């Protein structure tokens, strides 16, 4: 089905066109990411996270890098942290664009989809410039980032950020006060605060339900404590409120992008520890110890002290978490991936009580499910 | 609330095919130290590996193909008793080799310059 | 800090009541949406004329793989198998032996392009810049078998794209 | 230079050539066998021998950071030329 | 055996069975089944095709990478035949059409082409040749189809003395002619039968059984220069067979006797179609002809295959011809037809 | 090249009518360009 | 003592659960054949159910019996709701597997299998 | 860009915003594709003295988790995982949309 | 007084202080059936007496919310109800008894 | 200033230790061990039958309002007698904190389902069952969630091969997808990566 987001067998019990029960069948995109991570090294497990939520790639990479760095008891350099935050907010803009435009497409509107996907094309150009791949950069790595920014990336990002608020305003002009969209998305899939908390909803779901909670504000990571932004809060907990929250999150991400561009510091882009991050090419080709460390890091990898950690970040779709268990070897012993969409899709059945088929499509859109991260 | 005298058997629950349950003779052992290195950190924990099966050459690209699902499966156990218990409760056959721990050696630098013994070295 | 997205109650003065009633009857916001769509119609399209126009790329772009050579013509690879050991998808198979002149070269070097994830770890782990991810990205095929490259195919690709690969390496290597 | 097998099939630089009675030659019918003409061993043999007046020399493959890791060749053996094995380049002390 | 022809693996999709087979006319019913069986074994298969490459797309998923190779050949081109049979130790011949076209006739597709394939196969030194003939291959049959079949069988035996000649009775399956031809007479009102079909006896053979017999004939060491007759387990009168076909299809059955000359005229009318004809005069003759009994020839039970009865597999074919009313009806609902034993 | 066009359409190519042995009057591929002009067209650099 | 049982405690009640599950499967083969448009007979389906039940006849641990009947009930409820397709129901029959010989001479002929 | 004066006014009044002020297409305002060579910094640990890896070993400072209480081995005030979080202050930039 | 609490499904309570006093009194009554030496009883009774003192001392709602440091009054009431349910369940569970059973020999060892 | 080494939080460590002592005192019947990792992550190891009491306490207690179930997973450790290790991650929004609760079980011993405490536990325990084989006693609907219909065996167990036992393909003879024993074109190349030299002496296990 076009409205199934690719792979979703929703077994619906309709009585006419009302919905009696929804039984989401998932696993059609289950590959075995956790088993493969168990069988792969720490460096080789990064692209797996890069492909979990294939709409927030830098966010997944940042979560994995934070987990591994916490286990390694190291600290990325400030410039690397600032680049991480900047590209995380760029990825948040990408993800919110995708979510809003896909929801509007499911409802029936497509012109904002095309406009904001042209914008997504520009942001993918930024991704390809910084890393070399349009979608799966594999740029954020444990211990910092891979390479430094090119000598025009900041200027081009500034130009894009300067010419994007008009695009957001154009998107709002088509849906925000439109009566058809308001009828489609108002008082649809209302979820109470206590129900959201118990079912484990996170991020935009909680904010729409009214919960004043944001990971970036409550448990800051990287340099998120060094930037100022506002957290949108809903009042009614419906699709329209969640859409407004996502648009305001786009605007606040523009704020954070401007702050990062103004406050970017100089220095290195990875931890100055050749036993964790590989040395530069010149050092590798001239220094014996650097060559040894490069060889060992790219063949065996870096050991991680034994222990279990659970780190979570405010990914654009909610709380994205990694529970990593290491036994002192160079490859992870266990890696559980808490995707934000898993609990939301579990709670899809509750939200679709008394609604119709179109309302169920709208509820799926407002839940913003990516089945790559749902199935893992 | 039942007794625990009876042996445990999970073959009917693991889902392994009867062929790979009956015709498999795993090996329990502490891995031999890699003779190319003097480190002994890999001779601490017991291993459990399966018997080697047929490997042929792919008609195209000449790659090494296999038909044994458990070819790469190697389990790590803290002790021989744990390894044996796991093998018994999973129903495979097992062959257990005891650990080979080096015996103490009496080293003395003064013996390299013995007055009359043959241990005297001719060079340094 | 937090902000309320939707907590603004409407006014109730007669002027605003009449304005809202006129909006309800005369579809003002619908006409506004029509005007926005008409403006986008009268704007200029952002479509390039492929294949006569190609989208922008970067010197760091990672596309079709290749094996490079020294200026003397000798192969760069020394069969160190770092790319094979670091490949996340295990798409590289390497088999080597001493050459007739005693050089440490490769006899088998296979990349399964249907198994590669195009991540660039092989070119970053290469100590002699032998394996590279070249700029070519239009190498689609009608059959599966042709996407299983070997040493001869990769050397041919390197010879064909040597100039552009060298230019990209020159432009990017200072960041590495 | 590409050499021809007794069955007319081009031979690669690694000595690969299907046997006359090998069925796998059927894949090349109506198609071509991918063989590169340039041979690295032939080219490096065609390369000359550098002659420097020092017992120890350094080779990095040329270009600086764009070459291979730098190694040192000891040109004390006068009966043969010291060969940097990363790039296969020969060096030798002047006999004159 | 060559080092590359030694069998390996556990007989799977990625195994090596040591069989390199060129399957002529593989773009058909028996051709597709045989190619699928060879690919399932894990053999090297060469499929010479003269049609559009689109019509040969269904053969791609039947083998692993590098196992199915498609080459273009012409029927009257010994150079192309040699090109496609140069590197194979098994050659399978299934070429044949039930109608005569403007360029190819029964003589051409059943005598000249099989003889050329056998002759070129001997020149290339192939170890095994399998050739498909018909059970009712009579030198003086009323059907030119069977006449040319017998002539070509003799020519193939003369050209390649070490051949295995399979003589199936009649193939029924999903893509078959037999059951589909009998069940497609719903449109033309009633069902015309010659002498009400009380004089014709047939024992059809299952397509999977024929394919497995062809496969085992390759692997059988002592079937080098033999002749096999593939027949089903039960012999049916034509009237009872058609009645059972219509009962399984759940369609009204109205059989009426049509005189032989009128049926011949009708077959003459239907063969004027430039496309594949619905029926021909020779098709009518073959339908009317009874299946000959050849007890001296070996069969499926001798090769090692148990014959599959019609009743078990009659619902795979005829379920498509039903309507929505009877689509969900089970196989056990219709009683088996009376046999002649 | 025409710098007055927006970025992306400021450089274009008209393919040859005959390359090697293929009559490319209509069927034109995106990879017919040599590597250097490929780089220039894809804008990895600025100097042709 | 002190060992937590999954269900039914002793072996007699576990056998009762097995019989209940067998009855439930037995009264479902005609519906499975009708709904999925299978080419098999109802008798063949009942025989296959009997075979799949009998391949665990050596189990003597009540907890293993309870887990087996739990999994069987899960598979039964997957079939009734038509969550499975014809593909899985026919996967129960191995209709395309090549006959692997079990005699020593043939196994020696074919390959290195034990 | 390149548009007729009539079309510019038509779009501007139809859209309600000055489109030429913030165009959605790039016209020579982007960075040049060819840039001067860069020089990345070295880092904090590229010193030639007073730099022993023992004093900057992040991995080796990790310790096994502290055992607060194990079963194997006044009036205390009840405690909490952390002091209660403070109420969020309403935004001053845009308190209400 | 306030129109909305800002949380979906959290209705405004017109009688905060009476409901808080009743809930805390019920909780204290439940805790009287728990053994004196039980560690659970002392802590929750202490925190309830600390919280019950504030409501009986400050009639202003906003200052009461500020001093309780538990969010809005409706959230405090919900927490009190959850605590009452938990106290009843604990009286049913009786978790002040000694440990049920020590783990196996080396159960929590890591790495292993 | 040691830019390479991550900073440490003694204050948060002390707070977590105090709260661990508090919960251990409150629930001595089930809580067996309390640990605080060096990166400030409180961890509680309890008896398997205490799941419902401990989780209900940590969810509804006034001083511990862990109203959000962050995650629920399991870890397979074949050497241990109770191989499966059920892990609950809880988040307290009121106190802005996180906690972890770990229980142990094996293939046959059931663990009481926590769906009556957290609703996400429904799908989380379905996933745990489908991946490891741990059966949860009182569950509204327990069945496979991620694996294929009719899939045999539990994939995430450490004794389960990476490539599985069967593969899928389309067989034209039967006009349907068929399942056949796995047969890889290229075998997965297992790499022995562990170095024979001890890395971290701090974690050295005593030779007894
Ligand atoms: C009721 C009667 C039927 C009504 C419905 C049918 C009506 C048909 C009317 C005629 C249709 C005109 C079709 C011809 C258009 C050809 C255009 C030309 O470009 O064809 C090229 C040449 O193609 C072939 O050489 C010929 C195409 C068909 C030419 C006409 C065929 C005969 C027409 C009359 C047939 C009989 C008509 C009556 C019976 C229908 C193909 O270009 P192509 O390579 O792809 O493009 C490459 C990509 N580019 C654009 C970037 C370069
Ligand atoms: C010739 C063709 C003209 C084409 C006109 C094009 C108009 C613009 C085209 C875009 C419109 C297409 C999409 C419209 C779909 C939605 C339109 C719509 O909803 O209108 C209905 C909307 C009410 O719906 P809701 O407000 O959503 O109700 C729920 C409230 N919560 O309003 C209407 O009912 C429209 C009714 C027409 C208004 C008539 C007013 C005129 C009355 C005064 C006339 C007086 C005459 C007699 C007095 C004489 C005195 C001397
Ligand atoms: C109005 C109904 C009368 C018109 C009859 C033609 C209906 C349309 C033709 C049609 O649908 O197909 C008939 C079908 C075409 O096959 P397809 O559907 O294309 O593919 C095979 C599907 N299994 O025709 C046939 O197969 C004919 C096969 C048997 C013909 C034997 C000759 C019978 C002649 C009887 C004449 C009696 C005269 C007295
Ligand atoms: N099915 C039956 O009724 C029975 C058939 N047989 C025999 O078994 C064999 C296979 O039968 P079946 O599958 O039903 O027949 P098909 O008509 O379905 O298949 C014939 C095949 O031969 C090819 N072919 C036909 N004419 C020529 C030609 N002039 N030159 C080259 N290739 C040609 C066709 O390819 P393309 O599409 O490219 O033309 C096709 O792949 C035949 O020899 C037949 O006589 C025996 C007993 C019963
Ligand atoms: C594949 N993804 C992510 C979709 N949203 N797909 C869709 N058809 N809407
Ligand atoms: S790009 Fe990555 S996946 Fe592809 S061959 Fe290189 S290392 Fe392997
Ligand atoms: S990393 Fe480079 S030198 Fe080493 S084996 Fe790979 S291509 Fe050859
Ligand atoms: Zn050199």
């Amino acid at each position: 089905h076009p409205a199934a987001h690719g792979v979703l067998r929703l077994v619906m019990e309709l009585s006419g066109e009302m919905v009696r029960k929804c039984d989401p069948h998932i696993g059609l995109l289950h590959r075995g990411t956790e088993k493969l991570i168990e069988y792969k090294t720490y460096l080789q497990a990064l692209p797996y996270f890069d492909r979990l939520d294939y709409v927030s790639m830098m966010c997944n990479e940042q979560a994995y890098s934070l987990a591994v760095e916490k286990l390694l008891n190291i600290q990325p350099p400030p410039r690397a942290q600032w680049i991480r935050v900047l590209f995380g907010e760029i990825t948040r803009l990408l993800n919110h664009i995708m979510a809003v435009t896909t929801h509007a497409l499911d409802i029936g509107a497509m012109t904002p989809f095309f406009w904001m996907f042209e914008e997504r094309e520009k942001m993918f150009e930024f991704y390809e410039r910084v890393s070399g791949a349009r979608m799966h950069a594999a740029y954020i790595r444990p211990g910092g980032v891979h390479q430094d920014l090119p000598l025009g990336l900041l200027d081009d990002i500034y130009e894009f950020s300067k010419n994007f608020s008009f695009r957001i305003d154009e998107l709002e002009e088509m849906l925000t006060n439109n009566r058809i969209w308001r009828n489609r998305t108002v008082d649809i899939g209302v979820v109470t605060a206590e129900d959201a908390l118990n079912y484990g909803f996170s991020g935009v779901m909680l904010r729409g339900s009214g919960i004043q909670w944001d990971l970036r504000k409550t448990q800051p990571y990287d340099v998120y404590d060094q930037v100022e932004f506002d957290v949108p809060i809903g009042s009614r907990g419906d699709c329209y409120d969640r859409y407004l929250c996502r648009v305001e999150e786009m605007r606040q991400s523009l704020r954070i992008i401007s702050q990062c561009l103004n406050k970017m510091p100089p220095g290195e882009i990875k931890v100055d520890d050749a036993k964790v991050s590989p040395p530069k090419r010149a050092e590798m080709k001239t220094s014996m110890e650097s060559l040894i460390h490069h060889f060992k890091l790219y063949t065996e990898g870096y050991q991680v002290p034994p222990g279990a950690t659970y780190t979570a970040i405010e990914a654009p779709k909610g709380e994205f978490g990694v529970y990593l268990v290491s036994d002192g070897s160079s490859r992870p012993y266990r890696c559980k991936i808490k995707a934000p969409g898993f609990a939301h899709l579990a709670g899809l059945d509750k939200m679709s009580k008394g609604h119709m088929l179109a309302d169920v499509v709208a509820i799926i859109g407002t839940q913003d499910i990516v089945f790559g991260e749902v199935d893992r | 609330l039942i007794a625990v005298d009876e042996k445990l058997d999970i073959t009917t629950l693991t889902g392994v095919p009867e062929e790979h349950i009956k015709t498999r003779k795993v090996r329990i052992f502490v891995p031999a130290r890699n003779n190319m290195q003097s480190g002994v950190n890999n001779t601490k924990k017991w291993k459990m590996e399966f018997d080697t099966r047929e490997r042929w050459e792919n008609p195209l690209m000449g790659w090494s193909s296999t038909a044994d699902p458990l070819s790469n499966l190697v389990l790590t156990f803290s002790t021989k008793e744990d390894a044996v218990a796991f093998a018994e409760k999973n129903g495979w056959s097992f062959d257990v080799e005891e650990r080979k721990v080096p015996k103490p050696k009496s080293k003395s630098y003064g013996a390299n310059f013995s007055w009359n013994k043959r241990t005297r070295v001719s060079t340094k | 800090t937090y902000k309320f997205v939707n907590m603004r109650e409407p006014s109730m003065d007669m002027k605003s009541v009449t304005d809202r009633a006129a909006q309800t009857l005369l579809w003002t916001e619908l006409v506004r949406g029509l005007g926005m769509t008409l403006s986008y119609l009268f704007r200029e399209p952002a479509t390039i004329n492929y294949p006569f126009e190609k989208g922008p790329l970067s010197p760091r772009f990672r596309g079709e793989h290749a094996l490079r050579r020294y200026p003397s013509g000798e192969e760069r690879c020394i069969a160190c198998k770092l790319c094979e050991a670091v490949c996340p998808a295990q798409a590289i198979t390497i088999e080597a032996e001493p050459r007739a002149d005693g050089s440490r070269r490769t006899t088998r070097y296979d990349i399964d392009m249907t198994k590669c994830i195009y991540c660039g770890f092989c070119q970053e782990a290469c100590p002699v810049d032998a394996i590279v991810e070249g700029p070519n990205f239009e190498f689609s095929t009608e059959t599966h078998e042709e996407l299983l490259y070997n040493k001869e195919k990769l050397l041919n690709n390197g010879d064909k794209w040597e100039a552009e690969i060298a230019a990209n390496i020159q432009a990017d290597y200072l960041y590495r | 230079g590409v050499r021809t097998s007794p069955t007319g099939e081009k031979v690669t630089h690694t000595g690969q050539a299907y046997d006359d009675g090998d069925y796998r030659r059927v894949r090349f019918s109506d198609r071509q066998k991918e063989v590169n003409e340039n041979f690295a061993i032939d080219l490096i043999a065609e390369q000359p021998v550098s002659e420097v007046g020092s017992r120890v020399i350094s080779c990095d493959g040329g270009g600086g950071a764009l070459g291979h890791p730098r190694v040192y060749i000891n040109l004390d053996k006068e009966t043969k030329t010291g060969t940097c094995g990363y790039c296969g380049l020969q060096f030798r002390q002047p006999h004159h | 055996l060559h080092h590359a022809l030694i069998p390996h693996g556990k007989g799977g999709r990625s195994s090596v069975s040591g069989i390199v087979a060129t399957v002529f006319g593989a773009t058909g019913f028996l051709g597709r089944y045989v190619v699928n069986h060879l690919g399932r074994m894990g053999s090297q298969v060469i499929v010479p095709y003269r049609c559009e490459p689109y019509d040969t797309m269904h053969l791609r998923p039947m083998g692993d990478l590098g196992q199915i190779i498609f080459m273009e050949w012409n029927g009257k081109d010994k150079d192309s035949i040699r090109k496609v049979v140069e590197h194979s130790n098994v050659v399978i011949n299934l070429v044949g059409r039930e109608w005569e076209t403007k360029n190819f006739d029964f003589e051409d597709v059943f005598v000249k082409i099989p003889h050329a394939i056998a002759q070129v196969s001997k020149e290339a030194g192939v170890e095994k040749l399998i050739h498909i003939s018909h059970l009712n291959a009579d030198i003086k049959s009323p059907s030119r189809y069977l006449r040319s079949k017998a002539v070509g069988e003799k020519e193939v035996r003369a050209a390649f003395p070490e051949a295995t000649i399979i003589k199936p009775s009649d193939i029924f399956g999903r893509e078959d002619r037999f059951l589909n031809y009998f069940a497609s007479m719903r449109w033309f009102g009633g069902v015309p039968l010659i002498s009400l079909g009380k004089e014709t006896v047939k024992q059809p053979v299952y397509i999977v059984d024929v394919s497995k017999g062809i496969i085992n004939a390759i692997k059988d060491p002592d079937a080098k220069g033999k002749t096999f007759a593939f027949v089903g387990p039960n012999r049916y009168l034509l009237f009872d067979l058609v009645q059972y076909i219509f009962a399984v299809a759940y369609r009204p059955f109205l059989p009426y006797p049509l005189p032989h000359f009128a049926y011949r005229w009708v077959g003459r009318l239907f063969e004027v179609s430039p496309f594949e004809p619905w029926t021909t005069r020779d098709k009518v003759e073959r339908v009317h002809m009874s299946d000959m009994t050849l007890p001296h020839l070996p069969g499926l039970e001798d090769l090692g295959i148990q014959a599959t009865p019609l009743e078990l597999k009659a619902i795979e074919v005829l379920r498509r011809h039903r309507t929505y009313r009877w689509l969900t009806s089970e196989m056990e609902d219709v009683k088996p037809a009376k046999t002649v034993n | 090249e025409d710098n007055k066009q927006f970025f992306g359409r400021h450089r274009w190519v008209i393919y040859t009518t005959e390359m090697n042995g293929r009559d490319t009057f209509w069927d034109v591929d995106g990879s017919m360009v040599p590597p250097e002009w490929h780089r220039w067209l894809h804008c990895m650099t600025d100097d042709p | 003592t002190s060992v937590k049982p999954i269900f039914s405690r002793d072996m007699n009640e576990a056998k009762r659960r097995v019989r209940e599950l067998y009855r439930a499967w037995y009264r479902e083969v005609p519906n499975t054949v009708h709904l999925f448009q299978l080419d098999i007979s109802v008798k063949q389906g009942r025989d296959k159910v009997r075979e799949m039940f009998m391949k665990n006849a050596h189990v003597t641990d009540p907890r293993v019996v309870d887990l087996l009947v739990i999994k069987g009930k899960m598979e039964l409820e997957e079939t009734i709701n038509v969550w499975k397709q014809r593909t899985h129901i026919m996967r129960f029959f191995h209709e395309t597997e090549a006959p692997r010989p079990t005699d020593f001479l043939s196994k020696f002929y074919v390959g290195h299998d034990p | 860009a390149s548009a007729t004066r009539v079309i510019q006014l038509l779009r501007n009044w139809a859209s309600g915003r000055d489109l030429q002020a913030k165009l959605q297409l790039r016209y020579q305002e982007i960075s040049k594709r060819t840039q001067p060579p860069p020089k990345l910094p070295v880092g904090p640990s590229h010193k030639l003295s007073n730099n022993y890896y023992c004093t900057r070993d992040g991995r080796r400072e990790a310790m096994p988790p502290s055992i607060v209480m194990s079963s194997q081995k006044t009036e205390k005030k009840a405690v909490t995982p952390a002091p209660p979080i403070k109420r969020w202050e309403l935004s001053k930039d845009q308190p209400y949309l | 007084l306030k129109k909305t609490t800002g949380l979906v499904g959290l209705a405004v309570c017109e009688t905060p202080h009476e409901r808080l006093k009743i809930l805390y009194t019920k909780i204290l009554d439940v805790l009287g059936q728990i053994p004196k030496n039980a560690a659970y009883r002392k802590y929750t009774e202490q925190i309830t007496n600390e919280k019950l003192g504030m409501v009986k001392a400050e009639p202003d709602v906003k200052k009461l919310e500020e001093q309780l440091q538990g969010g809005q009054i409706e959230e405090v009431i919900l927490q009190a109800e959850n605590e009452l349910s938990l106290a009843r369940k604990m009286l049913r569970w009786k978790p002040w008894e000694p440990l049920v059973e020590e783990p196996p020999a080396n159960q929590w060892k890591w790495p292993i | 200033t040691r830019p390479t080494i991550r900073p440490r939080n003694d204050v948060v460590h002390k707070q977590l230790s105090a709260f661990g002592q508090y919960v251990a005192e409150i629930l001595p019947k089930y809580v067996q061990q309390v640990q605080v990792s060096c990166f400030n992550e409180l961890e509680i190891f309890i008896h398997p039958d205490g799941v419902i009491p401990v989780l209900t306490f940590l969810r509804d207690h006034t001083n511990a309002q862990f109203k959000s179930l962050a995650d629920l997973t399991a870890v397979d450790v074949p050497t241990r007698q109770n191989r499966f290790e059920i892990v609950y991650n809880l988040l307290s929004l009121r106190f802005n904190s996180r906690i972890r609760v770990k229980t142990y079980t094996d293939e046959l011993t059931p663990i009481e389902s926590s769906v009556t405490v957290y609703k996400a536990a429904n799908w989380y325990e379905r996933e745990i069952w489908d991946m490891f084989g741990v059966f949860f006693a009182n569950h509204p609907d327990l069945r496979r969630i991620l694996t294929d219909y009719g899939f045999e065996g539990h994939p995430f167990r450490k004794d389960f091969p990476l490539s599985g036992y069967v593969e899928l393909r389309y067989d034209d003879e039967v006009k349907r997808v068929v399942a056949e024993p796995v047969e890889l074109a290229q075998e997965f190349r297992k790499f022995d990566l562990n170095s024979p030299w001890e890395a971290f002496p701090a974690y050295r296990q005593p030779p007894e």
